[PDB]
């Protein structure tokens, strides 16, 4: 009868469609992901085009349902992520045109390789090779050689093409009445129409940067130490009072600090925690660290995994017989189907890795019931922030030595536990400034903000101001640095990553204070607390039916990005790199430049 | 004298789709419910109005056994006052229901890969069912006011879809075999019973 519900008929019927027809792509990609072959290839492909080609029928079918008669708000967030009909709206000449950016910039990505100054036949791609350069070589030379090329020859590659895809963006995301392509993608974290929950696209602009301010003090203290340590590990190529070379951060482009550890550790005497040994020396293999990690996941009430997730998941690396890209992945193929694929090594990482896929999976379970386009995070930071969360849990010492993976004889004084900060802290407070200037630049290039010839000039500016990173050599306009990102080059949404950064931790003081934990927060371990594990999942299991405010308000009672909660996670590291960097200049320069 | 043909019910391979569930009738006979009882197989054997004991020394008049295949996720549908797509549009049980339902996991037979698209649910309906009343009639659902002219467009749906079955799908959505006894009684003398 009304258009109400006539919507409310035409998502029905688009639910089971779209439910048959995604599970089919999803099986196929998967089938594809554990057995790398070309008939496997076309099964993926064939699949993967009839569920873009019913995505393409099914948002035209939808258009002609105006939103302004809806006055339902779960069907109207389902019309809403249905009608926006994307490339589409842009004509088939330029629609091709853009495709064709978009394939020429992942294939330039992928396959891009660099070689040495005196040997240009044989050398090496991003990865291994510069992924191994980056993340072992302690040489500043070979360091820099490596930066510069791949910038040189990707970036370069991908600047007309990232210029082309910038502007025929703009026009895809304005004929969607949109501001820009940033305004586009901030759509994700904008609320409408809710009273009191409500959220503007500038909105998420405003809290990002005033959470990255409230946060600046304690990723300053952890750079000056930083920047410390580096000085005693390159005398002469690090200024006192600067900032930190670009190519010198661990990775090729700075986004993770980890691989600083071995040159920024606390007390290198001090043995950091690996339950490694302890679990190759009990014969621990893939099924028992997925068998523990299921049982942690009881230990909150939730549920245990469905037994199609042991049967089907591919758990660990079918030998050497048959190949697969077995990145850990949780997989949701639909109607039930919950998987991990994880070459799955025995180690403590894995082992995190395990928990963090596990809440992934089980996020996943949570809002199994929502209706199909209400199957995701409430907002895209919300699913890797529940997953890193678990993997917080059970790196705690507590976990360890509850498991039997670490003997009661370990003892906790000041110095592992500022080991274990500054090793969350170069991971996790390294990646924060990295994310959000990057979103930041990346926003305003979309809006106009930023005259094209001024990209790199500017972009280059704000590492001085935001990072605190210089560029080891100069750059023209020509470079295109940031697509030599994986994200920047291939079309992807960074602030996601920022904004997970922050709900992980308010979702940790949130569900450890009403796991009554008493201590410094650091030491949070949600396991045998059936309370937080109930608190987590109240915001699981509504998916993104309801805003991603009041979902996040679900469990930490705040309706925005709250920063205290990282402040007080890393509080006694805070606290002692106040005390570390007295006889430092904490705060850099930004006119120094190597 | 003879026992009452509910083996061909159970031992049957095709079972009907839940728009189409098969009726079969069963009378004249002495019915031997104790296998029913401890068969210990199905995931659900709920009985209503009646107890499970006691309905092996009850007579009654006739015995209707209904067979379709739905969802796991939907079998707690196939209950008296429940309301869903089973419920409403496909199989309607009654608030009076005076019956067992009984549903057993059939994930092996009646899914397979790439889908087993012979079981269909009615997916549309303009009322609502009532009990024990079947709509196997297909014409296209016309959701608003322009008329279908029996051909797919705007508004115009046809009214029945198929379970995806697959051998990998979850519980939920994993295949189950449903047999709705519904137990009637008349002024005619009761041939059910023993
Ligand atoms: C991998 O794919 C090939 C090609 O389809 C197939 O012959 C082989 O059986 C597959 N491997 C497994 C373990 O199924
Ligand atoms: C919105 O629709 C859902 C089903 O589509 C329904 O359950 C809910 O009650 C509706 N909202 C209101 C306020 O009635
Ligand atoms: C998960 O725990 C529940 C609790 O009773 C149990 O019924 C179920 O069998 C468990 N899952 C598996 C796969 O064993
Ligand atoms: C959880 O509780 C069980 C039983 O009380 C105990 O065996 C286990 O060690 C506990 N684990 C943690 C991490 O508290
Ligand atoms: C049909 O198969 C079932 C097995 O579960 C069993 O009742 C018997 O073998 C067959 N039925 C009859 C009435 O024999």
């Amino acid at each position: 009868s009304t258009i109400e519900e006539q919507a409310k008929t035409f998502l029905d019927k688009f639910n089971h469609e779209a439910e048959d027809l995604f599970y089919q792509s999803s099986l196929a990609s998967w089938n594809y992901n554990t057995n790398i072959t070309e008939e496997n290839v076309q099964n993926m492909n064939n699949a993967g085009d009839k569920w873009s080609a019913f995505l393409k029928e099914q948002s035209t079918l939808a258009q002609m349902y105006p939103l302004q008669e809806i006055q339902n708000l779960t069907v109207k967030l389902q019309l809403q992520a249905l009608q926006q009909n994307g490339s589409s709206v842009l004509s088939e000449d330029k629609s091709k045109r853009l495709n064709t950016i978009l394939n020429t910039m992942s294939t330039i990505y992928s396959t891009g390789k660099v070689c040495n100054p005196d040997n240009p036949q044989e050398c090496l791609l991003l990865e291994p090779g510069l992924n191994e350069i980056m993340a072992n070589s302690l040489d500043y030379n070979e360091r820099l050689w490596a930066w510069e090329s791949w910038r040189s020859e990707v970036g370069k590659q991908l600047r007309p093409l990232y210029e082309e895809y910038v502007v025929l963006k703009n026009e895809m995301a304005r004929a969607n009445h949109y501001e820009d392509y940033g305004d586009y993608w901030r759509g994700d974290y904008e609320v409408n129409g809710v009273d009191g929950y409500d959220y503007s696209r500038g909105q998420l602009i405003e809290d990002v940067e005033h959470t990255f301010e409230e946060i600046k003090p304690l990723y300053e203290h952890l750079h000056a130490y930083v920047r410390a340590k580096l000085m005693n590990a390159y005398p002469s190529y690090i200024s006192p009072i600067g900032c930190l070379p670009a190519h010198l951060l661990g990775d090729m482009w700075g986004r993770f600090w980890t691989n600083l550890y071995s040159l920024t550790v606390p007390f290198g005497q001090k043995p950091n925690i690996d339950v490694t040994d302890a679990m190759v020396d009990q014969a621990w293999d893939a099924q028992r660290i997925f068998k523990e990690a299921e049982k942690f996941f009881v230990s909150v009430g939730l549920p245990n995994m469905t037994q199609g997730f042991w049967e089907n998941s591919m758990l660990t690396d079918p030998g050497n017989v048959q190949k697969a890209v077995c990145h850990p992945t949780a997989w949701d193929l639909g109607k039930g189907d919950f998987r991990i694929l994880m070459c799955t090594k025995v180690t403590m990482d894995d082992f995190l890795t395990a928990h963090h896929e596990m809440g992934h999976i089980q996020y996943d379970m949570a809002y199994a019931a929502q209706p199909f386009l209400l199957r995701n995070g409430a907002n895209e930071g919300f699913h890797e922030a529940v997953g890193e969360i678990m993997s917080l849990s059970a790196a705690t010492p507590k976990h360890l030595k509850s498991i039997g993976l670490l003997s009661p004889d370990f003892q906790e004084d000041n110095e592992t536990e500022i080991n274990f900060l500054l090793k969350q802290a170069l991971t996790i407070v390294g990646t924060l400034p990295f994310t959000y200037m990057l979103e930041k630049w990346r926003w305003m290039v979309f809006k106009g903000e930023i005259p094209k010839d001024q990209w790199m000039k500017k972009w280059w500016e704000m590492k001085r101001e935001i990072v605190g990173v210089v560029e080891p050599v100069p750059h023209d306009e020509t470079y295109c640095d940031p697509a030599s990102l994986f994200h920047v080059s291939n079309d992807y949404s960074f602030i996601r990553y920022y904004t997970r950064t922050l709900y992980q931790f308010q979702f940790q003081e949130a569900l450890c204070q009403a796991a009554k934990h008493e201590g410094p927060l650091h030491k949070c371990d949600i396991s045998n607390s059936t309370e937080a594990g109930q608190k987590l999942f109240n915001m699981l299991r509504l998916g993104k039916s309801e805003p991603w405010t009041l979902a996040l308000e679900n469990v930490v009672g705040a309706k925005n990005m709250n920063v205290r909660p990282l402040l007080n996670y890393f509080e006694p590291l805070f606290t002692w790199l106040k005390d570390q960097n007295k006889n430092s200049f904490v705060g850099w320069s930004t006119d120094w430049s190597p | 004298t003879n026992l009452c043909p509910f083996g061909e019910v159970f031992n049957a391979t095709r079972f009907a789709s839940v728009y189409a569930w098969n009726r079969k009738r069963i009378s004249n006979c002495v019915a031997d419910y104790s296998v029913l009882y401890n068969s210990a197989s199905f995931s659900t054997f709920k009985c209503y109005g009646v107890s499970p004991t006691k309905l092996n020394d009850l007579c009654f008049t006739n015995v209707y056994a209904d067979s379709f295949v739905i969802r796991g996720d939907e079998v707690r549908q196939i209950a008296p006052g429940q309301t869903g797509n089973i419920a409403d549009y496909n199989y309607k049980l009654p608030d009076d229901f005076t019956g067992c339902v009984i549903a057993w996991n059939s994930n092996n037979l009646d899914s397979k890969v790439g889908g087993n698209y012979n079981y269909l649910y009615r997916l549309f309906r303009k009322s609502n069912l009532k009990p024990f009343e079947r709509d196997i009639s297909t014409e296209i659902y016309q959701a608003g006011s322009t008329p279908c002219n029996g051909v797919e467009g705007f508004n115009c749906y046809f009214p029945l879809h198929s379970y995806g079955f697959q051998p990998t799908h979850g519980v939920g959505y994993q295949p189950y075999r449903v047999v709705v006894l519904s137990f009637e009684l008349l002024h005619a003398p009761a041939t059910v019973c023993g």
